[PDB]
Formats: structure tokens, sequence, C-alpha cells
């Protein structure tokens, strides 16, 4: 046995999301629904097809007949976006997954990554390392591209970054780190991590 | 209320055996159906099979033949070893409470109801490596109008997770703990940074309390101007 579902849901705030679960006579099998946030266990929205544990808001509804699963999000505010679940488990068949439906809310205002440089601390210079840490947070369109540069000049090799994740806000957050030696960091007059977001630029500098 | 508690994450050698336990707190084991899970980007949840108060269990087909699922009534307990592990294993392993509820004489359904908070498991044939945790001074002076940005390098350690707390959890407002970045040489490092008021520098004292639980290692690292 199998079931189905969208990858994705794409919905405005205040407007009905609509996610469904598909199972060949899925109408006769108890389906619970499980909401999981990046990051966080799954909670438990919906079980025996329509309730709801207690302290779920009533905008999560729940359906269920033939061979389609529903969960209605009506209302939808930023704090829905998470990844829901269906699960069918009672008298007649052992638990099984849906492969699960993101929720992503349309509309969300663009925001400007926040950006922090810290250069190497004095301890980590003792143990003749070095480490650059630019932090990168509450952006939101989604993505950025990082690049560093040693007084001027384009700096690659040395240079790992994350991927972009998800914060509580919905907006996202990155981190990059440039490694050198401690006389690479003494000998340049100033490091500048630049990040790009939609075509814009934020550099901080840090010098020794 | 009841909670259900993972077993310390970390990492499982190929072809080893992973051996997981939840502690059950709070509440009685018996009338439920214990329950093992895990998650990994693009895999969604997998049911891994569950154990009754009593002992039966049952097993997800695809996996029966490397799963043992056990229960310890006397420690409020159960167990999951799952043998021959290799890289298809790395997941966030789950335990969670199955809640069974009848309906009539000849119908009863379930749901997981109380979920444990996940144990990151790693299957690799590298080895476990405590971190070095360096300060992140704030700059002698503010640059923001008037707040401070100080924080922590965790640096080169291995497998996941760490967890970053300041001032022994009393501080929380303004923390941003930032997900791992993985090195060329196969180790994590990761930084966490908390922005304050410039002028709480002279009156608080700022300490980030760095948790590696797969290397049995806890640093507590004052952060100075």
């Amino acid at each position: 046995y199998e079931l189905t579902q969208p990858p994705s849901v794409s919905v405005a705030p205040g407007k009905t999301a609509i996610i469904t679960c598909g199972g060949n006579n899925i109408g006769s099998k108890s389906v619970q629904w499980y909401q999981r946030k990046p990051g966080q266990a799954p909670v438990l929205v919906i079980y025996y097809n329509r309730d709801r544990p207690s302290g779920i808001p009533e905008r999560f509804s729940g359906s269920n007949s033939g061979n389609t699963a529903t969960l209605t999000i009506s209302r939808v505010e930023a704090g829905d976006e998470a990844d829901y679940y269906c699960q069918v488990w009672d008298r007649n068949i052992d638990p099984h997954f849906g492969t699960g439906t993101e929720v992503t809310v349309l509309g969300q205002p663009k925001a400007n990554p926040t950006v922090t440089l810290f250069p190497p601390s004095s301890e980590e210079l003792q143990a003749n390392k070095a480490t650059l840490v630019c932090l990168i947070s509450d952006f939101y369109p989604g993505a950025v591209t990082v690049a560093w540069k040693a007084d001027s000049s384009p700096v690659k090799a040395g240079v790992e970054t994350t991927t972009p994740s998800k914060q509580s806000n919905n907006k996202y957050a990155a981190s990059s780190y440039l490694s050198l030696t401690p006389e690479q960091w003494k000998s340049h007059r100033s490091y500048s991590c630049q990040v790009t977001h939609e075509g814009s630029t934020v550099e901080k500098t840090v010098a020794l | 209320q009841v909670q259900l508690q993972e077993s310390r994450p970390g990492l499982v050698k190929p072809s080893e055996t992973l051996s997981l336990s939840c502690t059950v707190s709070g509440g009685s084991m018996r009338s439920y159906y214990w329950s093992w899970i895990r998650q990994s980007p693009g895999k969604g949840l997998e049911w891994i099979g569950y154990v009754y108060y009593s002992g039966g269990t049952e097993y997800n087909p695809s996996l029966k033949s490397r799963v043992i699922i056990s229960v310890d009534t006397s420690k409020n307990q159960f167990s999951l070893n799952l043998s021959s592990v290799s890289a298809a294993d790395t997941a966030v392993y789950y335990c969670a409470r199955g809640v069974s509820a009848l309906v009539s004489v000849d119908y009863y359904y379930y749901y997981m109801d109380v979920w444990g908070k996940g144990t990151t498991v790693t299957v690799s044939s590298a080895s476990t490596k405590g971190p070095s945790v360096f300060p992140l001074a704030p700059s002698s002076k503010s640059t923001s109008g008037g707040t401070a940005a100080l924080g922590c390098l965790v640096k080169d350690y291995f497998p996941e997770p760490v967890t970053v707390s300041w001032n022994s959890g009393a501080l929380t407002s303004g923390v941003h703990t930032f997900p791992a970045v993985l090195q060329s040489s196969g180790l994590y490092s990761l930084s966490s940074v908390v922005t304050v008021p410039s002028s709480s520098l002279g009156t608080q004292t700022y300490i980030c309390n760095v948790n590696h639980k797969p290397s049995n290692t806890k640093v507590d690292k004052r952060v100075e101007p």
C-alpha cells in the first residue's frame, strides 16, 4: 500500500490551503495528519480523519472519503508554513506515511540580509589557526551568494558557505567561513565578506 | 505530563548495529504502542516498527530483516536495534507514543500523540571529534547603533549535532545559532551569536554553553570584550 501527496502547495495569506493525500480506498482507513517544521519534531494536528488534539486551532480541518483525504488550512498565516504528512494506521493496516506536502505562503515581503563579520580570535591565532566568520540573517527572497576578498582581490580557496536555512520567522539564514593561516591574516590590510541578494550586495570589512 | 527522551546522538560505523533507547517519564508504559520513526530530507517520515507494552512487536516489511524493538518496563524504556547499517540509515530517529482508540467491536484506529525530540544518527566510518570553542568578541565599539554582537565559534567537530545556549538558558532574546558548515577536512564548524545592548557589556557576563553529546563534551566559554 502507498499514499501519495503533492510535493508543494502555494497559498496567499488569509486564503485557504488544501492539501491532498491519495490512497486506494483511503476513505475507509483512519487518516492522521502531522505537521513538521524545520528542525522540529512532528506534531499531530488531525486524527481519525477530522479530530483535533487539544490546542490545534480550528483553522485546521480534516476530511476523508473515497480515494482522497484532505487537510484544509483556513486563514493561512506565515506560521503555517511546514511539511504536512498524512498517515493511515488502524485495525486493518500498519502505519503508512504520505510523501509530505510543503506549504509555502505567497507574498511575503522581501528582506535584505543582515551581515555580521568577525575576525579571528586572539585565542585561535595563538593556536596557529585563523577563521573569518561571516554570518548572514533575516533575508527572505530565499538565496544568497557570498564572495570574499583580501584587500581588493577575490579570495577563493578556504571559503565554505552553508546552504540557506529557514529561520523561525520564515526568513533565511546562512554562514560563510574563510580559513587562512595567521600569516595570511596579518599580511593583508583588510578582508571583506560580500553578500549578494537579488542583484544587490552588502559588504563588511575587518582588519587586523 | 508524559515526555519521551531518545538516547544520545552520534555516529554508527558502517555494518555495525545502531542501538537506541527511549525513556518515558511522567507516565506509564501500559496500554501504548511504543514506536520508532525516522526522517531524512527527501526520505520523508518512515515508520520503523512498534512494541506493545507487554512485548509484542510489529515491523516495517522493508526493514523487518534488520530490526529488533524491545521494551524494559522496569526502567520505563524501550529500544531499537538496527543491524548492518549503511549510509541509507543516516537519519533523525524519533520515538513516539502510539495510542489505540476503540470505535466498535470490530474497528479501532491509532495515532502518535507524544513524540520525542529526535536523535541525529550519522552512519560514518570517520571518527567522532570534540569541538574547539573560540570566543567571537564584540567589536570595541558598536557598528549597529547601540547593540553589540558577540558569539562563539564551535570549530572542527564530528559528527553532528551541537547545541548552544547562553548564560545557562537565562539569555534567549537575540540569540541566533547558525547551522554548521562542512569544511573540506570533513569536519563541521558552527557559530552562535547574541545581540545585546552595548551598555550591558559592563554589567553582564556572557557565557556560551556548547554541548557536543557525541563526544561527551560540554564547553562554557566566557566571551569578553
